[PDB]
């Protein structure tokens, strides 16, 4: 079989064995024994800006593994793509959208 | 055949939904995944890298609508206090 | 005739008939996104059936006249 | 004299099994219903995280490594995390999100039959290609193998030059999702 | 001209139009505001 497959199974098996020791040996007991408040908008912004910048950085990864062919024409277009995304970053820096300062 | 099944699932998410407006966000994304997966499988069948590029741009627009949508849902919640439809 | 059937089978009967119809259709609009989404799917399927089953166009007009007269009846 | 066509099992270049695809598709379907039936929006999003990974694995298992990894990095890494944030913070009463699904069960048979019976015919032969059975034959080439590129390198070769207008329009879509989402949510200053 | 089997065509008309109305009845069941169930 492939090494990747046998590796995932082995990691899976080790996890089962460590779990089994807890179930087999560790002590067990049958006895296993409402408000509202606004949440900070900051939590939304952290995932929002991450999601957008993560996509933009992702779109740049193909350029890095194709630079010999993209060359000067590709560099130019990738710089125009960098500049547009940077201007959006300066906007979140300008409005302290992250509400960190 | 898997791509059509998942497109039904997203569609049936709208068929079976009277109260969840969150589940309509989820069902839109299942429909986008089915359409991107169809383009991706037909791309491998025709040796065309342009299908992979179109799939990538559908993933970017899909995330951008998720951001625009969950932001509007946050604006709505701030004043309403519930995301529930009084049915 | 003049103050009777000419106004009943005419402006006054079209007035009271249409106002009743328009209130019923206007009562389909409940501003629920869940119910509006169902309508779009319904109107989607009817377009798919019509332009794939090669149905006689007259079959459509019967549907519209049926639908319109169903909103003409209250309750 | 003996059969000219001979069938043998490959030994060290034997690829993967078609079965894994029937397993992943069945898993993708099963979690798909669980999304649209679960009472808790949290559990639905978790079943969505499960679905996105089944499709990602199917793509990586058929050779689409960069897009499958991209799906894993974007959908599970970022899109669903934003979904957990909003869901784990909004006050959700689960009884107010439950509807009588049985009332909607007849329309589910109707819509499923009609939509499937139309869309299926529309697909191309190669999506529905899968008792004598066809087998897909492949051979080797030399001139077209001189400098083979990974798919990301091939996407990169054309993404920033020939089809650069798509990058420009997407950069402005992301730019709009940045400015617009902040303007509708944050209190200025 | 070629005679048409009126009874045979009549069933086709009833099923085609009655099928669409059955789809309309289904929307009514889905949109019903009480636990009427599937057999409604
Ligand atoms: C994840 C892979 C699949 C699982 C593989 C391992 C499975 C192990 C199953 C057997 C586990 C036995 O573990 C044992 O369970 C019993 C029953 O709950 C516990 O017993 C405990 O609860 C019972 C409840 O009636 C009490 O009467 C008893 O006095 C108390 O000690 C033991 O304290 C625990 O040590
Ligand atoms: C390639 C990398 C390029 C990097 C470019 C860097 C961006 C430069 C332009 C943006 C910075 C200037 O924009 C400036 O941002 C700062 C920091 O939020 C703001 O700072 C001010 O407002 C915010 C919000 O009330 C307060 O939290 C902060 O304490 C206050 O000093 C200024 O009001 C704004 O004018
Ligand atoms: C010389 C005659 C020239 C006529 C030219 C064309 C005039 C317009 C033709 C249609 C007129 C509308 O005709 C009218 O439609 C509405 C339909 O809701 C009906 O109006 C009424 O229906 C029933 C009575 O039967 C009532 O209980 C109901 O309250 C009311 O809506 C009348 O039954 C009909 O008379």
């Amino acid at each position: 079989m492939s090494a990747m497959s046998i590796y995932i199974i082995f990691v899976s098996i080790i996890a089962i064995l460590f779990l089994a020791i807890d179930l087999i040996f560790a002590p067990h007991n049958p006895y296993k024994e409402q408000s509202r408040s606004p949440f900070n908008i900051s939590f939304f912004i952290y995932g929002l800006v991450f999601l957008l910048l993560d996509l933009e950085i992702l779109l740049l990864y193909p350029f890095a593994v194709s630079e010999y062919v993209n060359s000067a024409y590709g560099l130019a277009a990738a710089l125009i793509f960098i500049g547009i995304i940077t201007i959006g970053f300066v906007y979140e820096l300008g409005h302290d959208a992250l509400k960190v300062h | 055949n898997i791509t059509l099944i998942l497109f039904l699932i997203g569609i049936l998410g709208f068929v079976l939904n009277r109260k969840n407006i969150i589940l309509m966000l989820i069902s839109i994304e299942i429909m986008l995944l089915s359409i991107t997966f169809l383009i991706l499988l037909s791309s491998l069948n025709m040796d065309d890298i342009i299908g992979q590029t179109y799939a990538i741009y559908i993933i970017v627009v899909a995330g951008a609508e998720s951001a625009i949508g969950l932001g509007i849902l946050v604006a709505f919640y701030r004043l309403r206090g519930s995301i529930a439809i009084e049915y | 005739l003049d103050k009777g059937s000419i106004e009943l089978f005419g402006p006054y009967g079209l007035e009271r008939g249409l106002v009743k119809l328009s209130k019923n259709i206007s009562s389909l609009s409940t501003s629920h996104v869940t119910t509006y989404a169902l309508y779009i799917l319904v109107g989607f399927i009817l377009y798919l059936i019509y332009n794939n089953l090669l149905l006689d166009y007259s079959y459509l007009l019967l549907i519209i006249i049926l639908l319109l007269l169903l909103m003409m009846i209250g309750e | 004299s003996q059969i000219s066509l001979l069938l043998l099992k490959e030994i060290y270049t034997n690829g993967s099994t078609h079965i894994m695809l029937d397993i992943l598709s069945v898993l993708a379907v099963i979690s798909g219903i669980c999304v649209i039936i679960s009472k808790n929006p949290i559990v639905s999003v978790l079943h969505l995280i499960g679905l996105f990974a089944y499709v990602s694995f199917y793509l990586i298992l058929i050779g689409l490594n960069f897009v499958g990894l991209s799906y894993l990095i974007v959908y599970i890494g970022a899109v669903s995390i934003l979904f957990l944030f909003i869901l784990m913070l909004i006050n959700i009463r689960t009884s107010e999100l439950q509807s009588n699904t049985s009332n909607s069960i007849p329309l589910t048979i109707l819509v499923g039959i009609i939509i499937s019976s139309f869309l299926f015919k529309m697909l191309p032969y190669g999506v529905i290609i899968s008792k004598n059975d066809l087998f897909f034959i492949t051979s080797k080439i030399w001139d077209g193998a001189l400098a083979e590129n990974n798919h990301i390198s091939s996407i990169g070769n054309i993404m920033y030059t020939n089809y650069n207008v798509w990058l420009i329009l997407a950069s402005f879509i992301l730019l709009l999702a940045m400015v617009g989402a902040i303007v509708i949510t944050i209190k200025p200053r | 001209y070629h005679p048409k089997d009126a009874v045979h065509l009549g069933l086709k008309g009833a099923a085609v139009v009655g099928g669409i109305g059955l789809l309309f009845a289904a929307v009514r069941t889905s949109l019903a505001r009480k636990n009427v169930g599937p057999w409604a």
